[PDB]
């Protein structure tokens, strides 16, 4: 999809997140410095266009440290992300032209407000002759080259 | 869905969708079925083209929704 | 898949998260006093499905040539191989009734036909879920006949086009249709009692 | 109701909550401890008169892990 | 390994995570009213394998010289020594079938032949797991027939 729109590509991964302080960072009072995992991804890309993959939303939890689903509601809704701030940067940042794509495996562990902001695409596995076709066209030439 | 009005459903189509595609006490599934019809209308506006309103009656319901997955006779 | 008609068993389908599998239901009818043993690590809903199929068959003895009093002369054992894997849900009712009817009437059942669907106490076939994985697993093992509930014909659109060219699906609403279509018409074994 | 009264609307979603450490907060002796969900709700709106809809209050489960509907009192 | 053929006893094989062992299955047919006791603190799959083997033997009673009415005249007790050790899985079916058929038909079973394999109601033998450990355990106990 990023190829057919002349965008650039990046990937993020939300399976690990256990707390809210990994999505937005920490201020300059502490001696070290570690901003949030979003603008930290957008440092690596040159523009404010590109697509951002969000992997395994359905695998996250919280323990006495805030809900990451509220921060995901903040970063995904297109009228709250225009004034999306950090704890390290302390200024509203423009998120209006990045094209978020989300990725999961299971439905019943996605949080309830995030389900309303999504339309679901199900991908129904594969059969044997089409796995044979994928192995002929794509996987075996790669594994031969490396 | 971007359409300012190039497509239109009838009342018989509304009763068809209610009686054969939703089984609920509320209007949430009816909302998603109408949104499905609107989004495939938006796709048909770009792959094809027409003019005026595209009237969607009852018999054109299974083109946009498929074979009926419930039945009103209980 | 087997290729020989076997008295006392029937071919069914199952749904796992990694795809579909094949169930085989085995039923034996031995002389006894009327009991029902259910082995194979079965869940509770599948036991209730077996009891519903048996109660349907106890009310229609003369329709299928069953023995007149098997409710107190015959012990039934229903086994679902293999023994180590846990199993559940209501999707196996039609396979239960076919296996029990073939075991009691001592006429064989065709093993080249997979089947699925939930049975009720009046003999009605109710729709099931997870249908396209089951049809993929039935196609990849060399089975070319499917018996399916009539309320699942709205579910065949999700299949690949190359799959449903080979299959021929029969749609049913009644258990008597299924027992007329699967059983071979004349017996091969002596009666139980 | 929010538009007719001309106030601000905000929605707290319950049902995934399973102890009292998100309705009421947690003591700041523990590192990275945060206040409850209502402090997070009232910091997002900028007034002391919003309207707050507590969706799915009957889905709160009391169990071995904790009791969230004790701090609701 | 025992040397003499015994009535109602068959030599089996077992799998542990520190190697294989030998199972011995003992059965006794005493005059009773028809019931089945299963001692040795067996698991549930073990007991289901036992009664599947017994149902197969009740179905085919002219083939092996069994008595025609043992379903309401004979109590059967299936013991797997020793006690104070837990036992499970489906791999002991052909062993229980041999033991029970030897107890009912009064014909001795050879004890210099070890067995393993799963049984069904039609009398089909199904594959198992752990073949390497079981056959290494049978070799160092002096058994040369599997």
């Amino acid at each position: 999809i990023a190829r057919s729109m002349n965008r650039k590509f990046h990937r993020i991964s939300l399976g690990g997140v256990r707390d809210e302080a990994e999505i937005r960072g920490h201020r300059r009072t502490y001696i070290g410095a570690m901003p949030g995992k979003l603008i930290h991804a957008m440092k690596q890309v040159g523009v404010i266009n590109p697509v951002i993959l969000l992997d395994e939303i359905d695998k996250m939890s919280s323990d006495w440290r805030g809900d990451p689903a509220s921060a995901m509601l903040e970063v995904l809704d297109p009228e709250q992300n225009n004034t999306f701030t950090d704890h390290y940067l302390d200024v509203p940042y423009d998120l209006s032209k990045v094209f978020f794509i989300t990725t999961a495996n299971t439905l019943q562990t996605i949080p309830r407000p995030l389900l309303d902001r999504m339309e679901v695409i199900e991908i129904p596995g594969y059969t044997n002759m089409e796995k044979q076709a994928i192995a002929r066209q794509y996987l075996w030439p790669k594994q031969v080259r490396e | 869905s971007g359409m300012e009005g190039r497509i239109e459903v009838t009342d018989a189509a509304i009763l068809r969708v209610i009686s054969e595609y939703t089984r609920e006490a509320g209007v949430r599934g009816l909302e998603r079925e109408l949104g499905k019809i609107a989004r495939k209308g938006a796709k048909f506006w770009l792959e094809g083209a027409w003019e005026g309103l595209r009237t969607i009656d009852a018999s054109d319901i299974p083109t946009y929704l498929g074979i009926p997955r419930y039945r009103p006779d209980k | 898949a087997e290729t020989e008609p076997q008295v006392g068993t029937a071919q069914g389908l199952a749904w796992t998260p990694v795809g579909g599998t094949l169930l085989t239901i085995e039923v034996a009818a031995v002389p006894g006093s009327g009991k029902l043993s259910l082995t194979g690590q079965l869940g509770e809903v599948m036991k209730e499905s077996a009891q519903a199929a048996l109660t349907y068959l106890r009310a229609h003895t003369q329709d299928y040539g069953l023995p007149e009093d098997f409710y107190n002369k015959v012990d039934l054992h229903v086994h679902v191989p293999d023994g180590a894997t846990p199993k559940d849900g209501p999707s196996a009712g039609i396979t239960m009734a076919t296996a029990i009817a073939s075991a009691l009437s001592r006429r064989p059942a065709r093993m080249d036909i997979a089947m699925t669907g939930e049975v009720s106490l009046r003999g009605k076939v109710m729709p099931i879920g997870g249908v396209k994985e089951k049809l993929l697993a039935a196609h990849q093992a060399g089975i070319h006949k499917i018996v399916l509930p009539k309320d699942n014909e709205a579910q065949l659109e999700e299949l690949p086009k190359e799959v449903l060219e080979g299959l021929e699906i029969k749609l049913v609403e009644d258990v008597g249709e299924v027992l007329e279509y699967l059983l071979l018409p004349e017996p091969t074994m002596p009666p139980v009692v």
